[PDB]
């Protein structure tokens, strides 16, 4: 089932995180893992709307710094090993007909999707963003946004500062 | 979404059937030590050709973020502005632009982009 | 949460008729239907809105469905291929249920209404 | 404010990340606060004008993300496990948050990046992060209330503490030990009580804060220079130097005031044994302080021939030798401090 | 156990996030790639706390605005290293 | 002077600033017309909104149109 | 019932798969034909009855062309990119809106941000995995391109986000449905043009692939059937560009042929930009971007935000 | 002359075409109406529930000839 | 919530921060003990909040609650695997989709 075969590809992609020394390598397996991480959170969440929001920061663009000074690229490319693929298949298989096997509910979270909300909920029939984005900009904690953008400004003094070398 | 999931995976697996399949169906060729250059205009490639890493497309891209997340910041004001209170949503969004703008301005008089090297 | 000393209603309590109504039924006689029973609906599920524990809204919800069956059992009589052909416009038009496709099935439906 | 006004900025940004933490209510409004100050300090550190600076930065950086990271981290768990920030009871939740905390402060068992930062760091720049970046994880962890850990780090706070700065010639790595050992007196003040702890912290404050900000002035890195550095009368040179003394806090140095109202409410709190440890190794840190004050306390040494006349700033020199003399005779305004009732 | 079938995942990868940070690398950008997984994990145990909370949820963007200026700090440091010394490469530490 | 050399110099800037300024001074007759009205007993509410008779609420719901 | 649903779904998605790729592979010739009249040429008329099998006589040629592989071992990874790229290229169009339900994605907008922005890895590793100077400094070209425009490309997108009041696309139709939208926001559709011109890559923003400046930019170490999958994609990416730009500012007919009359309309516009549009230099671009568009866009947004609260002012 | 452009564009343009016309046909042949009833909300999703519990097509909608025929008092 | 020592106008950001009380079940829970916690002060009040931090932590923690399931479901898994439960028995009826 998705959300145990999802446990189960971070898994296997974690184990080939901890072996893999080439920085494209690396680099390539933060990036399976970003989209594994924003599918498993969305499931639990009550929409995707935080899911989309970080794919595109975390991944589509500072991604794009770790690969592109990672650009190093060792000189020469990757020698891959079709063995630790056979491993990661092996593990990724039998962890799967296991998590056939596991006990189909107790084995799942017990967050509560919009979907799992009661009938009742007169609060949850509004936009799924509405009401949960809502205290961000309504006061009295919509200040601390204001740090968060000067936080970036500020952010950016600081690297110009260090980016700034003598060139 | 595991409709979206299903799709975009029977769609790489066509994908790389396809791909798969075109790799049989070119003809081969014996391998040469020189069909497998890096193309240099016809002329021998130089030492590794590795670019130098100095530079500034890091800075860039680093502008990039900054506006990238501030861009997360502003996205929910199109749904809330109907739930919010108007005076706190409607400053508090505009001085966020306003800002924006001054950032921009004070750093054109700056200048940034017209570096030296 | 709950116990064996804990109080709940009975099997027959709860035993009561419903409507069996699909989505494009209940949507095609909303507005005339609203208007006829809201007494029932406000303090039936303003009991519900101040207080929360339904054991007691038992009651007034029974009243509820009755008075919706009540009026249906009118429409049923009185304009059943008006409403029918109403109830037909509004899923086959659109997969959004809106009532901006077949106003013209809804006039005629209010004209029998009217009339009846 | 060095040389240049990001200065300014910096240290400015830094305060309001720091008053965060302190202020802050929840866990994650302290952590929030603690990176803030990651960020402000990471600049400071960095000067782009020489090499050993950028290397303190890479570890400084690479050490304090961490802390923060676990920090963070382990709030979760307790204030998952907990469902509450005050949990019950101290259990295996929070003393990660402790060591998280002791971490970013640089206490006994976690500490070897902070003596090799003080070869990168120039005086104030060392200063700043010797006297402010230790509010915070501080004050935090007044709010951790486990017991043995604290007592571990006391422990350790000292005997490392003095052992190494017994061996260090580097002035820089000096100042690293003497107040690693410091710090042991804080953490044990705070185990018992918060109102002196913040008095402790305060006179370490004006004592560390005058003591390297007059090595700033005459830019004296190494004992050799202390006792090459000239002074037209060589009795400066010693009245001066008192202050070398004041670190151990001996009566007549003002530096006894705090040390004395730790150990008073210490040992009303009966952890007699504890006293005995810190205070034999305080021995320990005035030992080689007088290592340092053989420079100046016998007069008319062996010196460079070179020299003629020794400068310095106005401002700098105005403001360090006030706060000189009142490390010299401080002890009367004994009724001047209110604060201890 | 409720850790044991929910929070277990996270702390398993986190663990071993942190071991790779502690690890032989040629030089300090598996480290900075190390922790960078260690921050999604981070966000991970975050974001199922903040599902706890019917509202609270939007903290993500706090943490994440502030994760990702960490990065950029780390990558900063790192890029001017290479420039001072031509090289910022673990031999030269 | 600075006038037209900005509005040579700069045009897109000068017309999109003119364009800002216009926005704000309407946004706040947004605002002004917003609470001549008093704005928050909205004609339609979300939910299914409810009053018991005499709440200072149900005193004030709005008997107008729309 | 509800396995009715799923069926349908996928059926939906399969047969959009296969119309836009023999639509842009057959595409490809109007490209061909258009640009030669626009020049004085007369463009292919040969093969077939008139060139109309032009696009399939080129996907034949590919296939055959052997695969002239890169330094040893770059087998795989050489062999990864176009496929993670035309593969955001289609998957791209699940997104798009219909009335008669394909999805129920919300979002949309978001999703569009994601999949344009996911652009940069393919042609980054891309030019990686060739290893060769052109190769690479056409991909770090590309990639500042690509990534330079999206900022703007938010920004513009919320005017827009604003004015329809969700991120659900289909309300564009709604707000349509009595004057089209381009005549309120002519402005911005001459960026939103740019914009989408600078995504596909396309001229006068030709810097990734490119002639005359690199020889293809990363494209140049591709051989044939990896080359066929790039080509295809970016036509797959033009087009939907074409039909972003059609249910933004020109009704979102969805359900009216003049939509897909639109569709051509636009594409064209493509290439009649092709055919008479220099290119930028590096500099002038990155101007054009920061110090152009995004002052452009935040004015629109701050002018916008308070037509809104005008707007909700007023009801 | 230009109709020797119309072929290529008459091409795509039907292409194009092709799969909305595709959705309604096999919509309402193979399920009963043109439409899939769309689920964005939580209220159309709990009516689609409904729907879907009610009978297992939901677009095999039940009149109002599924009310009960009459009660005797 | 652990008390900022200093409380000064820099609390007024952070301390609203994210709240449990509003638009929660276990928000009645949080003002029944808070209140208390204010009464008490911290540390009297940690003592004295038994029931309050029982029901505040079992609202939103489910410790309690949501283990009693497990333990619930494992024995009947435990009777299958001594065989009680066979393949009609193992499972008890739906409730219907439109409950809860
Ligand atoms: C199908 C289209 C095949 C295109 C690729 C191709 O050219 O394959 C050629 C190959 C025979 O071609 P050829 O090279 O002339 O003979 C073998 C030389 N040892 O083709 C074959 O050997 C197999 C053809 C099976 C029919
Ligand atoms: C049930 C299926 C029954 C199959 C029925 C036959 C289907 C194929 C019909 C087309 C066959 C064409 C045969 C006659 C021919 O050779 O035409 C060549 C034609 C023109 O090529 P050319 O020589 O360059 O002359 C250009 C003139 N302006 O160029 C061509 O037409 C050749 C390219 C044809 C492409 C189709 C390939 C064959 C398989 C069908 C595709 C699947």
């Amino acid at each position: 089932m998705i959300q145990l075969m999802l446990y189960s590809l971070i898994i296997t992609t974690s184990i080939i995180f901890l072996n893999m020394i080439h920085p494209l390598a690396l680099g390539l397996t933060l990036l399976i893992q970003t989209i594994f991480v924003c599918l498993l959170t969305g499931l639990m969440t009550k929409s995707f709307w935080y899911s989309y929001i970080l794919f595109l920061i975390f991944l589509g663009g500072m991604l794009v710094l770790f690969i592109y000074v990672t650009s190093l690229a060792s000189n020469e490319m990757f020698n891959l090993s079709m063995k630790l693929t056979l491993f990661s298949s092996l593990i990724l298989i039998f962890m799967l007909i296991l998590s056939f096997i596991m006990d189909k509910t107790s084995s799942s979270l017990f967050l509560m999707n919009n979907d799992m909300q009661s009938i009742i909920n007169m609060n949850s029939y509004f936009m799924e963003n509405s009401l949960s984005l809502n205290k961000l900009y309504n006061f009295p904690t919509n200040f601390i946004t204001i740090l968060l953008m000067n936080y970036l400004l500020i952010t950016l003094i600081v690297i110009v500062k260090i980016t700034k070398l003598f060139k | 979404m595991f409709s979206i999931i299903f799709i975009a995976l029977l769609i790489l697996l066509i994908t790389t059937i396809v791909m798969f399949l075109a790799s049989i169906l070119s003809k081969k060729a014996l391998i040469d030590r020189e069909k497998s250059s890096p193309f240099e205009c016809g002329f021998d490639p130089k030492s590794s050709s590795r670019l130098p890493f100095s530079l500034r497309f890091f800075l860039i891209t680093i502008i990039f973020l900054i506006f990238d997340v501030e861009i997360a910041l502003i996205l929910p004001m199109i749904i809330i502005m109907k739930y919010s209170n108007i005076m706190i949503w409607t400053i508090t969004s505009i001085i966020f632009i306003l800002i924006l703008l001054i950032g921009l301005y004070h750093e054109w008089n700056q200048g940034m982009l017209n570096w030296s090297n | 949460v709950i116990t064996n000393n804990t109080t709940l209603p009975e099997e027959s309590e709860l035993n009561v008729q419903e409507l069996n109504l699909s989505s494009a039924a209940l949507r095609a006689g909303a507005f005339h239907l609203g208007k006829q029973c809201e007494q029932a609906n406000n303090e039936f599920m303003l009991c519900r809105q101040e207080l929360d524990d339904p054991r007691a809204c038992l009651a007034e919800g029974k009243a509820v469905t009755s008075c919706a069956l009540d009026f249906f059992r009118k429409v049923k009589k009185t304009c059943h291929e008006e409403f029918t052909q109403y109830a037909t416009c509004l899923d086959k038009s659109s997969g959004t249920m809106a009532f901006s496709h077949c106003r013209k099935t809804q006039g005629v439906f209010d004209k029998c209404i009217k009339d009846n | 404010m060095f040389n240049n006004s990001s200065k300014i900025l910096f240290i400015t940004i830094m305060i309001i990340g720091t008053l965060i933490t302190v202020t802050s209510n929840s866990w994650l409004g302290a952590w929030m606060g603690l990176e803030i100050n990651l960020l402000s300090f990471i600049p400071l550190l960095s000067d782009n004008n020489n090499l050993m600076s950028t290397e303190a930065s890479l570890k400084y950086f690479l050490t304090q993300v961490l802390a923060s990271t676990v920090l963070l981290f382990s709030s979760i768990l307790l204030m998952l496990k907990n469902n509450m920030n005050n949990e019950i009871n101290e259990s295996f939740t929070s003393m990660i948050i402790m060591s998280a905390l002791l971490l970013k402060s640089g206490a006994a068992p976690f500490h070897f990046w902070f003596p090799n930062m003080m070869e990168g760091l120039t005086w104030m720049n060392a200063l700043m992060l010797m006297t402010w970046q230790k509010i915070a994880p501080l004050m935090l962890i007044s709010y951790l209330n486990i017991k043995y850990l604290l007592l571990i780090s006391v422990i350790l706070s000292v005997i490392i503490g003095a052992i190494g700065g017994l061996n260090q010639t580097s002035l820089r790595k000096l100042m690293a030990f003497s107040s690693i050992n410091h710090l042991g007196w804080m953490l044990s003040s705070l185990m018992i009580s918060e109102s002196i702890w913040l008095i402790y912290f305060f006179f370490y404050s004006f004592l560390s804060f005058v003591l390297t900000f007059m090595f700033n002035i005459f830019k004296l890195f190494h004992l050799n220079q202390l006792f090459s550095w000239f002074v037209n009368s060589k009795i400066l040179k010693f009245t001066l130097f008192m202050n070398f003394l004041s670190l151990g806090g001996l009566p007549p140095f003002l530096g006894f005031l705090p040390k004395w109202l730790v150990i008073q409410q210490l040992t009303l709190c009966n952890q007699y044994f504890m006293l005995t440890l810190m205070m034999m190794s305080t021995l320990i840190t005035l030992f080689f302080y007088l290592r340092i004050c053989y420079s100046a306390f016998m007069m008319n040494y062996f010196e460079n021939n070179w020299i003629m006349k020794m400068n310095m700033n106005s401002i700098n020199y105005n403001m360090y030798m006030i706060m000189t003399f009142f490390s010299i005779f401080g002890l009367f305004l004994i009724s001047l401090f209110y604060f201890m009732f | 156990m409720i850790m044991i079938l929910y929070w277990s995942l996270p702390m398993i990868l986190f663990i071993l996030g942190l071991f790779c940070f502690v690890s032989n690398r040629k030089h300090l950008l598996s480290m900075l790639l190390s922790l960078e997984f260690i921050v999604l994990m981070l966000f991970f145990m975050l974001f199922i706390y903040l599902n706890m909370l019917n509202y609270e949820s939007y903290f993500s963007m706090m943490f994440l605005t502030f994760s990702v200026c960490e990065g950029a700090l780390g990558l900063s440091i790192l890029v001017s290293m290479i420039r001072t010394h031509g090289n910022d490469y673990f031999q030269s530490f | 002077s600075l006038l037209k050399r900005a509005w040579n110099e700069i045009p897109d800037i000068v017309g999109g600033s003119a364009l800002a300024l216009a926005g704000i001074v309407m946004a706040t007759i947004g605002v002004a017309n917003y609470y001549a009205k008093d704005g928050d007993n909205r004609r339609y509410k979300l939910g299914y909104v409810v009053y018991r008779h005499d709440d200072p609420r149900a005193l004030k719901v709005r008997n107008d149109e729309d | 019932m509800f396995y009715m649903e799923f069926i349908l779904s996928l059926i939906g998605s399969l047969l959009l798969i296969i119309c836009v790729l023999v639509s842009v592979a057959f595409l490809t010739l109007l490209e061909r034909k258009v640009l030669g009249y626009i020049q004085i040429r007369k463009g292919p008329n040969k093969v077939g009855l008139m060139g109309i099998p032009q696009p399939f006589c080129d996907a034949i040629k590919l296939f055959t062309k052997e695969q002239t592989y890169p330094l040893l071992s770059n087998y795989l990874s050489y062999y990864i990119s176009p496929i993670f790229s035309l593969f955001l290229s289609l998957f791209v169009w699940m997104c798009m809106p219909f009335f008669v339900k394909l999805y129920s994605f919300n979002l949309g907008g978001l999703f569009f941000l994601c999949c344009t922005s996911l652009g940069v890895y393919t042609v980054m590793v891309a030019g990686w995995s060739s290893n060769s100077n052109y190769a690479l400094l056409g991909g770090l070209r590309a990639v500042a391109q690509t990534i330079s425009y999206e900022v703007s490309l938010a920004l513009i997108l919320l005017s827009f986000i604003f004015l329809i009041g969700s991120y659900n696309m289909i309300y564009f139709f709604f707000y349509q449905v009595y004057m089209w939208f381009l005549i309120i926001l002519f402005p911005m559709a001459l960026v939103w043009v740019s914009i989408s011109l600078a995504e596909t890559n396309r001229t006068p923003f030709d810097f990734a692939e490119g002639e005359s400046e690199l020889v293809s930019g990363f494209n140049v170490e591709y051989s044939s059937g990896g080359f066929a999958l790039i080509f295809m994609a970016e036509y797959a990416s033009i087009l939907f560009m074409s039909m972003l730009f059609c249910v933004i500012f020109l009704g979102c007919d969805v359900f009216n042929l003049l939509f897909y009359m639109k569709l051509t309309f636009i594409s064209f516009v493509f290439i009649w930009v092709r055919g008479t549009l220099p290119r930028f230099r590096y500099d002038k671009l990155m101007y054009l971007a920061w110090k152009c568009f995004l002052s452009f866009s935040l004015n629109y947004l701050l002018f916008f935000i308070g037509f809104k609260i005008l707007l909700f002012s007023l009801l | 002359m230009w109709f020797e452009i119309l072929p290529g564009a008459v091409i795509i343009t039907t292409l194009l075409s092709v799969p909305i016309y595709a959705m309604y046909g096999l919509d309402k042949l193979m399920i009963g109406n043109a439409f899939r009833r769309n689920m964005d909300e939580r209220f159309s999703r709990v009516m689609y529930q409904r729907d879907f519990r009610l009978t297992d097509n939901p677009y095999k909608m039940n009149g109002l000839d599924a009310i009960p025929d009459e009660k005797t008092n | 919530s652990l008390t900022p020592f200093l409380r000064l106008p820099l609390t007024d950001l952070t301390g609203c921060l994210i709240n449990h009380q509003t638009y929660d079940k276990c928000g009645k829970f949080e003002m029944k003990m808070m209140e208390c916690f204010e009464a008490y002060g911290l540390e009297r009040g940690k003592r004295e909040c038994a029931d309050l931090i029982s029901d505040f932590q079992e609202c939103v923690g489910m410790q309690k609650q949501l283990m009693r399931f497990h333990a619930m479901r494992n024995e009947r898994y435990k009777q299958w695997l001594k065989g009680e439960r066979k393949g009609q028995e193992f499972f008890a009826d739906p409730p219907r989709v439109d409950a809860y």
